[PDB]
């Protein structure tokens, strides 16, 4: 009954804060934004990081990443954004990693909990991801001590 | 003596006294009252609820 | 260590590509992506024996592990290098921390466990059934590191409690309650499984009533 | 029977505004 075509285990998503996406032939895994926060918003002009891993489903040819755009600011790509034949392209260096980076210069404020659309183009497909903000291995920020009331 | 009216307004809310079953801890006691989603820290006393 | 990374990938290729892909992106309807899960998820899933999985069903059960401690570390490092993520706590000698994870406040851990875990694992981690073929397994066999990694990574249907939702000290208190509530002997006799009234009613009917009726037969007469 | 005051909606909804909080408890 539970081992049929509709199976609960097989359709499960990874227990991570990132988002999976299919950019035609490239698999976008663990797509998230790194942005330490202090107040209700991350004000415009602050520089945050966009981190993801691009997986080449095809094993014959190569692919390259171009023109990451979003309506939150301008995204700058630094490094060799080409993914190998049957390899990965790690963009960003997340916590727990002992150099392609995506630098986002904010134009409008962002906050953890909401979704912001990002556009990925490689050479054969343009998709929107709706990237979230993910705090990684950072410790819980201290809370001011409440008084007696 | 045992009989009690279920719908006697005894709970102060933002729009007057209300019956117990219509209210809860999330019912504002005045307009614009800030109610935080507090987490139980698991320790008795010494801030059992924090922001 | 490059030795640890290539050993992990070499182990990964012949054991985890069929369901998770060669580049850890996941195989649709067969397995999810392993990017960003971290070394903690791999440690739990392999040391508990849950992985490699054998088929798709309601819930993948635990079984004897397919790798030893050295191979688990190599597999964890390979997955860790692809997407990062949480890591298993370690002691001074670099081994997986077991005794140092036992918290000092079991009373706090008991209240936290009853708020956050008792619902799925029962008053004393005896397990509980879930919606359709799924269940919260009994907690008497997991070592403190496994409990910590389960709380960190949230396997299958268990919530992925982060270090911000539950601080390392709170997690250490919880595993202290989990470890002690499993090693504490019953005080009123045989524990009867610790499931509550259901074994208690079964034991009464099969023992006391059988003895009472059997004694009634011996004292009384037939026909 | 089904509860009359429980129906699904197709409206997307908007992001909730930032809470300010009125004084004088
Ligand atoms: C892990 C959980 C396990 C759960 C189970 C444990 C529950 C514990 C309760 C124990 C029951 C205590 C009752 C025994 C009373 C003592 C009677 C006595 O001294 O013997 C005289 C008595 C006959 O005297 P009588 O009434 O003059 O005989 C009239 C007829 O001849 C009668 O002849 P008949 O033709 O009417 O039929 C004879 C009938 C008589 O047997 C019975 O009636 C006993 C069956 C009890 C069931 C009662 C409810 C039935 C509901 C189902 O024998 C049988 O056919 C089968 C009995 C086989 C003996 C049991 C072996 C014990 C091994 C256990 C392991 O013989 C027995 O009944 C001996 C039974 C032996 C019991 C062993 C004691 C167990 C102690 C362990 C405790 C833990
Ligand atoms: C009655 C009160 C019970 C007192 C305690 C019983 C302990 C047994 C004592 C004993 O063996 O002493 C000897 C005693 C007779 O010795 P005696 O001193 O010569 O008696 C003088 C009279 O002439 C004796 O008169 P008799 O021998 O002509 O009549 C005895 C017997 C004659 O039986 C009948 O009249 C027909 C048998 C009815 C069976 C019902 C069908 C079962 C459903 C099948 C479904 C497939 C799955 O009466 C009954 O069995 C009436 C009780 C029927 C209850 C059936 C409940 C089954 C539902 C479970 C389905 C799930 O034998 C019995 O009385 C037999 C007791 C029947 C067993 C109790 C029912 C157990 C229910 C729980 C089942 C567990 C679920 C799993
Ligand atoms: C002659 C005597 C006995 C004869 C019996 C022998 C032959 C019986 C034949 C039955 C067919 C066998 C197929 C087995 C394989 C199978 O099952 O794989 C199909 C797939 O199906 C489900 O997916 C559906 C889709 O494929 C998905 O695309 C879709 O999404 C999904 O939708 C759900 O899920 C979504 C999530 O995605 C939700 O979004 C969505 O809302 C929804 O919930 C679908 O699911 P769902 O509707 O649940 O249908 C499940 C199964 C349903 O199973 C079953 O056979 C149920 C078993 C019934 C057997 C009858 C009981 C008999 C009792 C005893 C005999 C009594 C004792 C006798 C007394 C003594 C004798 C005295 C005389 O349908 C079927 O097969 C068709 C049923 C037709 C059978 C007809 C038999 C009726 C009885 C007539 C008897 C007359 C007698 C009169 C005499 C005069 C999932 O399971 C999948 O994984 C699974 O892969
Ligand atoms: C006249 C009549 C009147 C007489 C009536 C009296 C009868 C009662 C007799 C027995 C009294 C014993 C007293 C001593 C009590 C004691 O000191 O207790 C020790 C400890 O022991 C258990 O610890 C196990 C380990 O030691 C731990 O290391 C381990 O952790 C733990 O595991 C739990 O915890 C883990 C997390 O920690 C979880 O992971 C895990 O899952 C689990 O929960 C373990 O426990 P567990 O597996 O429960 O069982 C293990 C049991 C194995 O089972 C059992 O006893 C089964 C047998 C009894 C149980 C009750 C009956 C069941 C009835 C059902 C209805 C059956 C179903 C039938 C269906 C039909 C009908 C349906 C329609 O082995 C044993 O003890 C072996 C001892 C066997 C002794 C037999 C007695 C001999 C009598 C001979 C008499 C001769 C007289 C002759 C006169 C002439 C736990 O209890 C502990 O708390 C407890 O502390
Ligand atoms: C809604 C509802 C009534 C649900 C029940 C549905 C259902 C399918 C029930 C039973 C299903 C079972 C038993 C599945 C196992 C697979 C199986 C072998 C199926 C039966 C096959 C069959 C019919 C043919 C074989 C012949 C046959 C009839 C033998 C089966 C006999 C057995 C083993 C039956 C027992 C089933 C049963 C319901 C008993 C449980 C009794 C209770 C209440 C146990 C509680 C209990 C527990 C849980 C403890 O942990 C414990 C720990 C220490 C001491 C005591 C206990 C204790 O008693
Ligand atoms: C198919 C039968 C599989 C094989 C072979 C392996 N895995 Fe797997 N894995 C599979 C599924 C369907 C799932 C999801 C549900 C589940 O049972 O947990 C998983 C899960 C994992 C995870 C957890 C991911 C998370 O979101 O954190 C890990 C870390 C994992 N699998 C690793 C892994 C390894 C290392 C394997 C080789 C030994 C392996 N899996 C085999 C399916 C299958
Ligand atoms: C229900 C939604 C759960 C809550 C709340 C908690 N747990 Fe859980 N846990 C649950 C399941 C379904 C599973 C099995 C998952 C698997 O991938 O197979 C688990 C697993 C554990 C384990 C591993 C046990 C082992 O087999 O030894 C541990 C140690 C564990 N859970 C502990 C635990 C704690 C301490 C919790 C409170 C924070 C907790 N769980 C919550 C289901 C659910
Ligand atoms: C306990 C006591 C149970 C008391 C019932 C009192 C029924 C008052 C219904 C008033 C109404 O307006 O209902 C709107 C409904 C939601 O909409 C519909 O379409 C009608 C569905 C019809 C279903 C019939 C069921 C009959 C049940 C009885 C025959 C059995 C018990 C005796
Ligand atoms: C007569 C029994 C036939 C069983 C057919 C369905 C097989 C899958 C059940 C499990 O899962
Ligand atoms: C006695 C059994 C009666 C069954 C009536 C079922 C009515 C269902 C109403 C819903 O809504």
């Amino acid at each position: 009954c539970s081992a049929g075509q509709i199976s609960q285990t097989t359709t499960q998503e990874p227990a991570v804060n990132g988002v999976n996406a299919q950019a035609g032939q490239v698999s976008l895994r663990n797509v998230h934004l790194r942005a330490p926060q202090q107040t209700d918003y991350v004000e415009p002009g602050t520089t945050v990081e966009l981190l993801f891993v691009a997986a080449n489903d095809s094993t014959e040819g190569s692919n390259k990443l171009k023109s990451i755009t979003s309506d939150v600011g301008e995204v700058t790509l630094t490094g060799d954004s080409t993914v190998p034949a049957d390899g990965v392209l790690i963009v960003g260096e997340p916590d727990g990693q002992i150099a392609v980076t995506a630098e986002v210069e904010l134009t409008k404020p962002i906050t953890n909990g909401l979704l912001y659309d990002f556009t990925f183009t490689f050479e054969d497909g343009e998709t929107t991801v709706a990237v979230p903000i993910s705090a990684g291995e950072q410790p819980r920020r201290p809370v001011p001590p409440a008084g007696p009331g | 003596g045992l009989i009690k009216n279920p719908w006697k307004p005894v709970v102060p809310t933002a729009e007057g006294k209300k019956a117990v079953l219509w209210t809860s801890g999330w019912t504002p006691r005045f307009k614009g009252e800030t109610i935080y989603l507090a987490r139980a820290t698991g320790r008795p006393g010494e801030s059992p609820f924090v922001k | 260590q490059s030795a640890l990374l290539r050993t992990g990938k070499q182990l990964f290729e012949t054991s985890c590509v069929s369901c998770h892909g060669a580049n850890l992106q996941g195989v649709p309807d067969r397995g999810p992506s392993l990017i960003g899960t971290g070394e903690a998820a791999v440690y739990f899933q392999v040391s508990t024996g849950r992985m490699p999985a054998m088929r798709g069903e309601a819930q993948a059960p635990s079984k004897p592990p397919h790798f030893d401690e050295s191979q688990i570390d190599a597999l964890g490092a390979y997955v860790q290098a692809n997407g990062g993520g949480p890591t298993v706590p370690r002691d001074d000698h670099g081994a997986v921390a077991q005794e140092s994870l036992i918290g000092g406040d079991v009373a706090r851990g008991g209240d936290l466990f009853r708020l956050n875990c008792a619902s799925c694992h029962n008053f004393t981690g005896k397990g509980g059934a879930l919606s359709s073929g799924k269940y919260a397994p009994d907690l008497g066999d997991a070592n403190p590191a496994q409990i910590y990694t389960a709380m960190l990574t949230g396997p299958q249907n268990m919530p992925k409690f982060s270090d911000r939702q539950l601080t390392p000290d709170e997690k250490r208190d919880i595993v202290a309650y989990v470890r002690e509530s499993a090693e504490t002997p019953s005080y009123g006799g045989y524990g009867l499984g610790g499931f509550g009234p259901a074994p208690e009613g079964m034991a009464m009917w099969i023992i006391g009533m059988v003895a009472a009726i059997g004694v009634a037969m011996w004292i009384g007469s037939r026909a | 029977c089904s509860p009359p005051g429980e129906t699904a909606s197709s409206e997307p909804g908007t992001t909730p505004a930032i809470w300010t909080g009125s004084p004088s408890p």
